[PDB]
């Protein structure tokens, strides 16, 4: 009875699907003794995913009829010039009646009509103004005039990931299990919300204040919900499918990962030549021998994420995204205080 | 202090509408005060706090004529009615402004000058009760209106040699001792005895044991003073008793010279059908209880009504049987606005047909689901369910409870559900209603379906998942994939 | 027709004000009707008939708090309260609002779900009540608090053994035959007998007696469940027990394992000069019954109070138990506007000072005509005079109604009337009532100094005639013509 009691309680999950939970029946069943740790589970899925729902309404409301001049230039004070692109320069702001700092993007509309950027431009804003996720930077205010875009981005201080990983080397495993985990919760939400991110990179990764991950560029990040064939990236995080030519999807997120791990744990990507056709090569017929130092757990991941059969990879099964978030590399991390930002980051720049 | 939660309690009672922690304010108390002043029990066998949610569900006021809404807003339809209480809905405006009006002159009486109400209800009732049913006495209640009533018939019976009364077995009457004697419930009964001698009861519908009872009686020189009983046992499950019944103890009555006391403190009111359930076969007693719908849910009141041969026994002392409140001026009010509505809306009539289309929409969820339900049945608006567990019976209570559809049945007491929903309900409450009821059932039966599924022993777990996946997504099939777990089940037999 | 009867009475609660044959036509149905429906009786002992004057005093409407008007206008000083009932005047104005707020937004409770009220009353009572009283039963009257009273002793002490109850001679506990058990005036049982077995009467103020009723029943195995009784025997006549009794069988009770029921049905709520009359001597009992004037005279009400250890015995089911109107949301409301007035405004404290300015008012009134009173008495607002005639007792009461001044009394049940004013009572209207008592008192002594010289058999017509004479034209020498006459009578004897 007092497991019978566990089991409909599992049931009475609307979040959860008849798949989850007779699969939290079976290991109750099975164990008896788990049946608050079953239920437990059962519970934090069902919550989780509900979330997901409110996530998805809130993205779609922003996402049809999008956000214009919530800003206006006068409404800021330029404190300095942080850094200049091609479409322009990047300023540090101080709100004038909150005194609060933000990065102002500065794009010459003339500049980017020239680049032929038009795209990119116009589809990095309309996601990130209807993005909401604490490892997503957080586009605050955008608004134009006569001679410019206006882009007006929460400021964090700390580098590149790709820079800091040249200065450590390598991260030890439980560095770069803080890292994954978080791309991988982000990962599951923009996936929820039907949008491949396309461009995995330890550049577009900037580190927190808080030491936590900040992902920072969607020139190229697509609203695709059956298949997509542009290819745009960098040639180590290409999985198979979008060198091969045939259509891909958001499975192509999940390789990339993977390839991140790997580089995070081992200093250098695992298909790597000096001339990348030959990094095309070492990709499709997908042989990936790792360091030494790789542990065992960590090396049944990557074997997982890093598999050119997308019907046997890591991130689409039926589990989807669970089958990496129960994964034996990832027992010891707490996916919701990592949500929180409750856990001891590993670096503080 | 007293004056402190007097005061507090006070301005609550001003108080129109609630903020949401002035809410959960409140339902915190509430539950406090009655662990700790009222009862601790309520809140372990009653459905309010068993589904109550993360809060009980505590009354706040009422609705429409069929509605409640508790302190959280939520809106409840009553197919309870008070267990009999509201036929003319909550707050039925024709009474409640009578009571009000009463209210603005004099709302109890001195109790030494004649008081006006009392003349003109104990008049209407006189004109509103079959044959020669003439005099009045009113009390405060049903328990209060049978003891009266066996009082009257015992200061009647007595001198003639005569005290031995027969009740019916599953007869409720009242929980006050004397009518203690005549109630029939043995968990009811018991820890109060010994009760009043001289009370035996036989079966209800069986008219060949109540002449062996009246008969043996005689014959021991214990001769029956009164038979009491109720045209239908609502309490008792909505028994129905077999057509001539009622008739049939009338006769056996006026036979032995025994006195006929008829319990119409739940079927009075044109709940039935008929003003009076004991129209349906035309029958007059000598005494008639009434209570409950008789105070249009605004006030309390008993009546007990007779003939003037018995009545008479009070009328050279009439201070023999007096009560303190009965009879009162805005009790009075009351009764009389309860009397004029349910004649002018003519609700005995709407009893007849929303109490077929109901009770028939039951004994067809019946047929659909007969491994939940042996059996629905009533007279008019007074019906009830029959499930086969009290287990699956506070299920269906409690499932609609949360379907914001108020029924009865407690946590133990649950086999049978009765639904007595105000005579004022519409049409459009009445399907939802019995579209709240398939839901329920069908909820439940997913549920059933779900354990028999487990248990199944020749069946793998392989197999089993199968079906709790299938199950989930189609709660539909909780029937179809039952009946094919069962089959395989039998193939590994 | 019932519904015809049910207009016409339902127009005149509109009616506020009447035309004099608006009012005639009124009085004769009310006749009319009470002789045919009601009770035929009512109108041949009642006092509002026989000294009604060419119409009955047919109540109407509340006057001010003290204040009665009949449908002729004629406005009464209400010195009778209901019988104790009236103890915050007619219409105190804040039990009024309470209750008619309360009516805006729920009369009665579904029975499902957590009332709130009753909460609120439960505990206030936890509050007002002496020692560990701190569970509430709530009922309808005077009556249904004892049966229930008499029915958790019994739940409590029969698992224990214990089923003898003493009441004592006098008592007056309900008309209802649980209760009726334990009242103890022949008149009131005879017909209904058998009553309650295992009840057993002994004289009151007598704690040598009550020891030896337990005793007696202790040696002969049938032991006391409980010992019930009356702070001051009310309608017993204001009978006072000796001081230190009410303790003294706190103690017996103790000694012998017998619950204590305390029936403060009629000096509860401020009466006597304390909350409740067991304060006087600050005695608690295990059962404490309240009502009549816990309603403030808006509501009737009856509350059931008792300790955790006996109320534990409801717990477990706490459905053994019910009633049906019981503790409703507007009856509630009643009882706690009543309990913040007599908190705030102080009037157990007023009672106790019209309590004695009043009482001694009588026993001065007492001294000056001994010869048609033996004597005054009373504690607080609870007071009675006692007459030596039930034909003089009658002849009181009955000439100060013609002084619009409203006391007890039946033209049979007469010899002590009863005083028992709201206490609200003015001190202005104080004294209109000792001065009526007084006026009441001389013409009483007239009529019978009267008679007196008229049988004096050895005075002849001559001086008869003489005295008749100056009797008429002084008739405050009615005591004085007297004596001469009787002197004269006695010359000639």
């Amino acid at each position: 009875k007092e497991t019978q009691e566990a089991s409909w309680e599992i049931f009475t999950l609307p979040n959860l699907n008849g798949r989850q939970v007779a699969a939290f029946i079976s290991s109750l069943l099975d164990d008896p003794s788990q049946s608050a740790n079953l239920l437990a589970e059962a519970k934090k899925l069902n919550d989780v995913q509900a979330f997901l729902a409110k996530a998805k309404e809130d993205f779609l409301k922003k996402w049809e009829t999008p956000s214009q001049n919530t800003a206006q230039l006068d409404q800021f004070d330029r404190i300095k010039t942080l850094g200049t692109g091609s479409f322009g320069r990047v300023m540090l702001v101080k709100h004038k009646e909150s005194g609060n700092h933000y990065a102002m993007k500065i794009l010459d509309k003339q500049k980017v009509v020239k680049l032929k950027q038009i795209e990119h431009t116009l589809n990095e804003k309309r996601i990130l103004q209807a993005v909401n996720f604490p490892f997503l930077v957080k586009l605050e205010f955008s608004f134009k005039d006569n001679s410019n875009l206006y882009m007006v981005m929460e400021y964090v201080a700390g580098g590149e990931m790709f820079s800091h990983l040249r200065r450590i080397g390598r991260f030890s495993e439980p560095h770069a299990r803080f890292y994954a985990a978080q791309i991988v919760l982000t990962f599951e939400y923009l996936h929820s919300l039907d949008l491949i991110y396309r461009d995995l990179k330890p550049e577009n990764l900037l580190i927190d204040q808080q030491g936590y991950i900040q992902v920072t560029d969607f020139g190229f990040a697509k609203r695709v919900k059956g298949r997509t064939w542009t290819l745009c990236g960098t040639p180590e995080y290409l999985a198979p499918e979008i060198i091969l030519s045939k259509g891909y999807n958001k499975a192509v997120d999940w390789w990339a990962l993977g390839v991140l791990i790997y580089e995070m744990a081992a200093g250098y990507p695992p298909f790597f030549a000096d001339q990348p056709i030959q990094i095309y090569e070492k990709i499709v017929s997908g042989k990936v021998r790792f360091p030494s130092h790789f542990s065992s757990d960590l090396k049944d991941l990557l074997r997982n994420l890093l598999q050119v059969d997308l019907t046997k990879r890591f991130g689409n099964l039926k589990n989807g995204v669970n089958d990496i978030k129960n994964h034996k590399w990832f027992a010891t991390t707490d996916w919701i205080a990592i949500y929180q930002r409750k856990v001891e980051a590993p670096f503080i720049p | 202090s007293a004056l402190a939660c007097s005061a507090h309690a006070l301005n609550l009672i001003e108080k129109r509408t609630l903020d949401h922690e002035e809410m959960k304010a409140l339902n915190r108390e509430v539950i406090e005060y009655f662990k700790e002043h009222v009862n601790p029990g309520f809140l372990e066998y009653r459905k309010s706090v068993t589904a109550g949610g993360d809060y009980g569900a505590v009354e706040w006021q009422a609705g429409s004529l069929n509605t409640l809404v508790d302190t959280q807003g939520q809106e409840f339809i009553d197919c309870l009615g008070g267990f009999g209480i509201f036929n003319v809905g909550h707050r039925n405006p024709v009474v409640v402004s009578a009571v009000q009006n009463q209210l603005a002159k004099q709302p109890l009486h001195s109790q030494e000058l004649l008081d006006p109400l009392r003349a003109m209800l104990a008049k209407t009732l006189a004109a509103l009760t079959p044959g020669k049913l003439k005099y009045s006495f009113f009390c405060n209640s049903g328990t209060e209106s049978v003891e009266a009533a066996l009082k009257l018939a015992k200061a009647y019976q007595s001198p003639r040699g005569k005290f031995t009364f027969i009740a019916t077995s599953g007869a409720f009457h009242g929980k006050s001792l004397g009518a203690l004697s005549a109630t029939a419930k043995s968990t009811f009964r018991k820890p109060f005895m010994p009760l009043l001698p001289g009370f035996r009861h036989v079966p209800f519908g069986n008219i060949e044991a109540m002449r062996t009872a009246l008969n043996e009686c005689k014959k021991t020189g214990d001769d029956v003073a009164a038979v009491i009983l109720e045209p239908i046992q609502g309490e008792g499950g909505v028994i129905l008793p077999p057509p001539g019944y009622l008739t049939a103890v009338r006769k056996l009555c006026d036979e032995f010279g025994a006195l006929m006391i008829l319990d119409e403190v739940q079927t009075g009111m044109g709940r039935t059908g008929k003003m009076f359930a004991c129209e349906h076969e035309n029958v007059q007693p000598d005494i008639l209880c009434l209570a409950k719908a008789l105070g249009g849910g605004v006030m309390p009141i008993g009546a007990t009504i007779a003939t003037e041969e018995v009545f008479s026994v009070l009328f050279d002392n009439p201070f023999l049987h007096t009560t303190t409140f009965g009879g009162n001026p805005l009790a009075c009010a009351a009764a009389l606005a309860t009397i004029n509505v349910l004649l002018e809306q003519n609700l005995p009539a709407q009893a007849e047909q929303k109490g077929d289309m109901l009770l028939d929409g039951f004994r067809q969820l019946a047929r659909e689901y007969p491994d939940l339900v042996q059996e629905a049945r009533g007279k008019g608006m007074l019906m009830a369910i029959e499930f086969v567990d009290n287990e699956i019976g506070y299920n269906f209570a409690s499932e609609m409870f949360r379907q914001r559809v108020l029924v009865a049945g407690t946590l133990n007491n649950a086999k049978t559900i009765r639904i007595e929903p105000p005579l004022t309900l519409t049409i459009e409450q009445c399907e939802l209603v019995i579209k709240a009821a398939r839901k329920a059932l069908a909820a439940m039966r997913q549920q059933v379906a779900f354990y028999e599924i487990l248990h199944l022993p020749n069946l793998n777990e392989e197999q089993r998942n199968a079906f709790i996946q299938s199950l989930k997504d189609d709660p539909s099939q909780s029937a179809n994939l039952l009946a094919e777990a069962k089959k395989l089940n039998d193939a590994q037999a």
